[PDB]
């Protein structure tokens, strides 16, 4: 088959139960966090920093060197499947900091060219991750802070070319809401097919699951 | 045929290779690889320290029959090998990396009876599909094509010792798995991992193809 | 066992008895110690300072140079197991002012490298601090000067990412009131699960105690 | 066997190190060496200063028995280290830094007897678990697999002088300390302390391995 010799291959099938990447800059101190792990169903790869305390439920792993966040991507297809096995449900894994993987690259590869190779390694991960995104059914979330997301445009542009969904969450008694509405001041972007429309782009209490359905079925 | 009995002989008695190696003063690793038939020479001095320090005459040390194979593989193969492209170099599965559509050649066997009379058995061998031992690792697998033609191979083949029989079946798998790699490693070109590093080529040598058939039962 | 190889660890579980970290700004006598030390369990390590005279009882550290600062935060292990062998209860460790951190730690490395440096041994900190944290079940709590808090971004980004629960305290006959609802002009956040409710933000004569019940109980 | 009697005499007659290096003109270092057995070479000075010192024959200064014992080590040995992470840098408990899934090995021991007649005996070692002596230190333990068909080596052990078995003892497990720690910190990465400073390396040098068997009771 000249088709399957090459990677052409149908759209239909393929956006049926496509597991979307989420990136959410929320600022500081809004619940970005809790939102990722709202479903109670999430692994949480944090960078020298411990926010568990606000989830539910989940799975969790302190990430303090650039080796041991090489070695943790490396296992992950094994890790997932035991948590599975101890009947832990993990349905998305979460980097909960990008200022913090420029920092460690950073320190492994200590110029332009360092910055270039900082990009590299950046653009690297996420293909990996990718490919075991299909294979293992796990969404995949990254989340950073507000100073547009915080970083250099390289880092930027790759993160956003690459995400699915880019939102900003915000508090507005007082109410909480994810808003992923176009606008010049903020940028957001929600991928959906052409026949689903989405009436309401501003969730209040928004968890992963809610945003899938969302982007699945009719608002 | 010939092959050495140590490894038979050691085992009965119980002596293990660390010990006999540090008595008889013979280095480890060259009486290990002589423990296996992999050596192809033997030093006379080898021979009398063993069969001194194990109270066994030269008789039992080798083992022999008059039988005697040969094999030939053919100079021109047909093979068609397909780029399959799919990323490989993020995941280690050779798959990925390459497929072969069809692969088939021959094998000519010639049977040399203790007397001078010899026969001649032709067998051809295509390839059915690549196998998966382990997660990390694959072995091809390839089929004789005419088998009821070249019944009376297996008549001779099966009439050897079981320690002979072993033996023959490394011979014959090791030269294929070496005539199917070369040839698999010139048409593809190598690619290297991101993430010590294990290029294509290394991965395709190491890969061993077994032949599956009625003739060879083990 | 492939997920005990790596940090991987269950949420509900790491949640359960977390001891938080408190971080509480306030202005000029609005008694900010006193909430710190209201419970009446509390080792205070002040910092070419003396506030004492507020709390009842505890136990308190002077610190007079980094030098006596290095040693006590390395042998504090040590430290609590004997004042609780003496039969002083300590649940926290406090800070007395971060201002003060910065100036006995610029001594020690006496340029924005200088700050760069000042901030490595400021994020160095809490990172020992936690590992013990976990360890000894003894909440931390820094407090420091309104000026948000006053000090460089480098570490303010640092001490409120880190921080669970950040406050700010202020006295509103006259009432004193910690206030952490969400506003523009004074930034907190406190850290509580999704089931968890804070139907009030506003503590009146609050303690470490009431806190950590409304933050893991019903509010 | 032999080692020197120095340290039970000066013990009896209750002379310190001090009184009696300053005397003999020998060197504390050298003297308090030699008062353990650690030194290899001994000065034919020394032999007599420290006799005519004491008024003993030099038949007292030495302890003789005609046994003797050999140990070699697998030069191949089966290791698995897993890297445990955790944040090491901070705390220093070895345990966090690396983690030994499975490490096992062979002691080939020859007791030779005072005839020129030899007994081989051979000793499979595992590694069993890694106890904490103290809050800063460990001591990885590692148990004999096959201690039933050694039990003829215990007989021998046993019948040495109280201060020989203690001598032997210090050396099998001097060697096998050095032996497992250096095998450990090729395979993992030294970690520098953030706050003198203690590399992983040197810690797992330091660290000591003491084998725990019923052959060996002391
Ligand atoms: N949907 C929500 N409804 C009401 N309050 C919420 C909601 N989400 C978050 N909060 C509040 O914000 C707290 C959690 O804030 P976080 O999730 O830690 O914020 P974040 O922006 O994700 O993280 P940092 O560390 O503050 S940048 C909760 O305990 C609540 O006080
Ligand atoms: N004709 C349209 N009407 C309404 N909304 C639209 C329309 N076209 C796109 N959108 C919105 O934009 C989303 C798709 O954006 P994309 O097609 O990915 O944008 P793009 O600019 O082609 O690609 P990048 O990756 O963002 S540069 C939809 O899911 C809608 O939210």
């Amino acid at each position: 088959d000249i088709l399957t010799q090459l990677g052409v291959k149908d759209i239909s099938k393929q956006n049926a139960n496509k597991f979307y990447k989420f990136a959410i800059y929320g600022k500081f101190g809004t619940g970005k966090t809790t939102f990722l792990t709202k479903d109670n169903n999430a692994l949480v790869l944090d960078i020298n920093e411990d926010g568990t305390t606000v989830t539910e439920d989940g799975a969790v792993v302190q990430i303090k060197n650039y080796k041991h966040f090489s070695a943790v991507i490396k296992m992950l297809p094994k890790i997932i499947e035991q948590l599975r096995e101890n009947g832990k449900q993990i349905d998305v894994v979460v980097i909960e900091t990008i200022q913090k993987l420029r920092d460690i690259t950073m320190d492994d590869i200590m110029t332009f060219n360092d910055w270039g190779e900082c990009a590299t390694r950046i653009v690297s991960i996420y293909r990996y991750i990718s490919k075991l995104q299909e294979h293992y059914q796990f969404h995949l979330a990254i989340s950073g802070h507000e100073g547009t997301i915080e970083a250099q445009d390289q880092i930027k542009k790759a993160v956003i070319s690459q995400s699915d969904v880019l939102a900003r969450m915000t508090i507005e008694t007082y109410q909480y809401v994810l808003n992923a509405e176009p606008s010049n001041l903020f940028e957001t972007k929600i991928r959906h097919s052409s026949n689903i429309k989405i009436n309401n782009k501003r969730f209040i209490n928004p968890s992963i699951n809610d945003v899938v359905q969302a982007i699945r079925n009719g608002n | 045929m010939i092959r050495n009995r140590l490894s038979e002989l050691l085992s009965e008695r119980g002596l293990k290779i660390s010990r006999v190696a540090k008595d008889v003063k013979i280095a480890r690793s060259s009486l290990t690889s002589m423990a296996q038939n992999d050596s192809e020479m033997i030093r006379y001095d080898a021979i009398d320290k063993l069969c001194s320090y194990l109270h066994i005459s030269p008789s039992e040390f080798f083992e022999h029959n008059p039988i005697n194979f040969d094999f030939t593989f053919d100079e021109e193969p047909n093979y068609k090998i397909n780029d399959v492209f799919e990323g490989f170099e993020v995941t280690a599965n050779i798959t990925h990396a390459f497929s072969i559509e069809n692969f088939d050649f021959e094998i000519l066997v010639d049977v040399e009876l203790d007397n001078r009379q010899k026969l001649n058995f032709d067998l051809d061998v295509s390839y059915k599909e690549t196998e998966k031992i382990t997660n990390s690792q694959h072995r091809f697998i390839f089929t004789i094509k005419n088998e009821d033609e070249n019944i009376g191979l297996k008549k001779y083949v099966d009439s050897l010792s079981a320690g002979l029989k072993n033996l023959l079946f490394k011979k014959i798998n090791q030269k294929l798995s070496g005539y199917v790699s070369e040839i698999i490693v010139k048409n593809i070109d190598d690619i290297e991992e991101l993430f010590k590093s294990t290029t294509l080529h290394k991965e395709i040598l190491q890969t061993d193809s077994r032949l599956s058939s009625d003739i060879f039962k083990e």
